[PDB]
RNA sequence: GUUACGGCGGUCCAUAGCGGCAGGGAAACGCCCGGUCCCAUCCCGAACCCGGAAGCUAAGCCUGCCAGCGCCGAUGAUACUACCCAUCCGGGUGGAAAAGUAGGACACCGCCGAACAC
RNA sequence: AUGGCCGAUGGGCCCCACAGGGUUACUGACGUCAGCCAAACUCCGAAUGCCGGUAAGUCCAAGAGUGCGGCAGUGAGACGGCG
């Protein structure tokens, strides 16, 4: 019989990444021109969509999941460059051009930062 | 780790009268400390 | 003489006398109660004269409880004074009672004393009242 | 305990409201509702005299079986409602209940006895609960106080009850308190 | 003998200036208020002193979220 | 299309919460190993950042069951009330509470993505 | 803010030290059971009233509303019914 006493460190960061992202979302919303770009992070991969928070549905996606970002000799930041251009093609397929950036509460820097810029560069204009 | 704002760490030896030895770090710039009495030497650890 | 220790205010409106009790209109401690049958804001000194008028008779045995608490003051202005100048001082404690509302009860052994014990406190009382007991 | 229940002619309510319901009250009748575990409300008007005999012999926790429009069901008086000064029966929620359903409910105390010279006997609590079944429910409850001295607390656990029925209030109330009695000196302090 | 009560300021005119049903402009004042008992919706901006304003043009409408009172506005149709 | 799976969102945002019991780790969500690199501590690689997959469902998370604490909550009656009738009492037509009772409830829905079937 | 239950806390007492322990018609917080009160209390909360939309009604007229202009008077009110 054991019983936990405090807060387990994993529920104390969950927690607050949803703290700080609400935070985030109070300003930061998504439309059928200009979706927002919501990511969110792990240790073993990455995800992205493209959220139309008029209906709360998602335009396109990509992920570190899929085999061919897995497939990259490179690192954490590679396969995240890796997703940003995937998402980027994905867009124009959907005819989006001009999106919004959720960070998801993340501090903007590393993977995430390889994420921002790969997609910028590759025609996503935010 | 900041840089500048901490005391620099030594790393030193723990030498006592009984010729017990230890391997440790430590803030004493001579980077070797000695000691008279230590857990071995203390009658209390000994239960004496 | 019950007066409250403190109140937050002490100029108040009179309290209106509308209505009939909603709360408080059965005897809860003891076997027979004095129940209210008319408005009238029973004062301080009211019940200090009936509540030693029921001791005196009941002499030694038994317990009284007293369910009116006299909180909510009333003003006068100075005798001799013409109208306006403000609001008087306030004078003395009354507790507003609606028909319905049971403000004292006796706990005695036998029943003929405890009922004239009661009377004797109705008459000090401003209103007509009744005494009830405790079952249906 | 096993009690018969009581038979009652009630008919049902063309028209409901303040408007007919006081009306029917100066006829001599007293409007009521009746619902239960068959999720049916229906309105039915008693007659005031015989709900009345009814309730003052077997009290306020009577066990009915009405007639409404010819059909008989059991039912329970769940509540009254008593105006506060004329005293009347304004209305009743009835409960229906199938033999041999457990059914919580409130019931009285008294307390039979003498105490001791030197005692003053205080009831805390004048109802006590118990689920019960439906014909089972004892009309009162009755704890003895006789050669009791000092300050004695009988709580609700300490009562002695019919078989089949539980003590669903906790044991901690206190239903009877016995003290010294006051005496003269005692009486004229409090309350100043 | 005199009071020393008596000081009293100005009616500020607070309230809802416009009900829900209400057709209303650009930049139409919907609520007079000092906190934010009503909070900003969709097309609902927010003035200096806590007063609501309409950014579009639509018909008023007062609804709920998260346990908060909010005012939006729905874009009437064009004829 | 299926799942005891990941996300992002909704509801005039607890009927959804709290707690107890049993149960799961395929991809995932995690804890976890380490401090060379971007980055960080009003001291602390604890947190944040970054590099990994040795170990684990004990936690988070998820599934099922509990009416135990909270939450919702009728019909009827009553309080109150607009209008009207009425010589001071009161009454009619319409509206209708709060509390309590019966009971409800251990959430519902939408868009993507997974492992797998097809 | 009434009456109970438990009892810190303090008063007081037995040991006696002023340290450490229990005792009491006492002081009895905190908690709890039962019954209540408030214009400047609100977990709740009507009826009327008010803002708006729509369909009608009166429509040989209420001699209605809104805008502009000429001419004023009024700015000492009273009683009755309700808050």
């Amino acid at each position: 019989a054991h019983k936990p006493v405090g807060q387990n460190i994993s529920e104390v960061r969950r927690n607050a990444r949803l703290r700080r992202h609400a935070r985030l979302r109070k300003k930061v919303a998504g439309t059928a021109e200009v979706p927002r770009l919501v990511v969110n992070r792990s240790a073993r991969h990455i995800h992205v969509q493209l959220v139309n928070d008029l209906n709360g549905t998602t335009l396109a996606a990509a992920s570190s999941i899929e085999a061919d970002v897995r497939a990259i000799d490179g690192d954490k930041k590679a396969h995240s460059v890796r997703v940003g251009q995937l998402i980027a093609e994905r867009a124009k397929a959907a005819g989006v051009e001009t999106v919004v950036f959720d960070r998801g509460g993340y501090t903007y820097g590393g993977r995430i930062a390889a994420l921002a810029d790969a997609a910028r560069e590759a025609g996503l204009k935010f | 780790m900041k840089t500048g704002i901490h005391p620099e760490y030594v790393d030193t030896t723990v030498q006592c009268g009984c010729g017990h030895s230890f391997t440790t770090r430590s803030t004493k710039q001579s980077g070797t400390i000695v000691v008279e009495v230590c857990s071995q030497c203390h009658p209390f650890y000994t239960g004496k | 003489m019950l007066i409250p220790r403190k109140v937050k205010h002490r100029k108040q409106h009179h309290p209106e006398q509308r209505g009939i009790a909603s709360g408080g209109t059965s005897v809860s401690f003891g076997d027979y109660g004095i129940q209210a049958l008319e408005h009238a804001y029973i004062t301080n000194r009211q019940i200090e004269s009936a509540r030693i008028a029921i001791n005196r008779h009941i002499k030694r045995g038994g317990k009284v409880w007293i369910n009116i608490f006299p909180d909510r003051p009333l003003t006068k202005k100075p005798a001799e004074t013409r109208m306006g100048s403000g609001k008087g001082s306030p004078e003395w404690w009354v507790a507003n009672v609606k028909p319905g509302r049971v403000l004292f009860e006796l706990s005695y052994p036998d029943e003929k004393t405890a009922r004239d014990a009661l009377t004797r406190a109705i008459h000090k009382l401003p209103i007509k009242a009744r005494i009830v007991t405790r079952e249906e | 305990t096993a009690n018969i229940p009581n038979k009652l002619t009630a008919n049902v309510r063309t028209r409901t409201g303040k408007g007919a319901s006081r009306q029917a009250r100066r006829d001599g009748k007293v409007p009521a509702v009746l619902y239960g575990h068959g999720t049916d409300p229906q309105h039915l008007e008693l007659n005031a005299r015989d709900f009345a005999a009814v309730l003052r012999s077997h009290g306020t926790n009577a066990i009915l079986t009405l007639d409404i429009e010819g059909t008989e069901q059991l039912a329970l008086t769940k509540a009254l409602d008593v105006h506060p000064i004329r005293r009347n029966i304004q209305h009743a929620d009835l409960l229906v209940v199938q033999r041999g359903e457990k059914v919580t409910v409130e019931v009285t105390v008294l307390v039979e006895g003498d105490a001791t010279p030197g005692t003053l006997v205080t009831q805390d609590a004048n109802t006590i609960e118990i689920e019960a079944e439906a014909l089972s429910i004892p009309e009162q409850l009755t704890v003895s106080v006789e050669g009791v001295e000092a300050g004695t607390q009988i709580t609700a656990g300490q009562i002695s009850l019919p078989e089949g029925v539980n003590l669903i209030s906790d044991p901690e109330l206190l239903v009877v308190n016995v003290v010294e009695a006051p005496s003269a000196e005692a009486l004229e302090e409090e309350g100043a | 003998s005199s009071s020393r009560n008596g000081r009293d300021s100005a009616a500020q005119r607070l309230g809802v200036k416009r009900f829900g049903g209400q057709v209303v402009k650009a930049g139409e004042i919907l609520v007079r208020q000092r906190g934010t008992h009503f909070h900003p919706g969709v097309n609902v901006g927010r003035g200096g002193d806590d007063t609501l304003f309409a950014l579009a043009p639509g018909a008023v409408e007062f609804g709920a979220k998260r346990g908060r009172k909010t005012v939006n506005i729905v874009p009437v149709a064009r004829p």
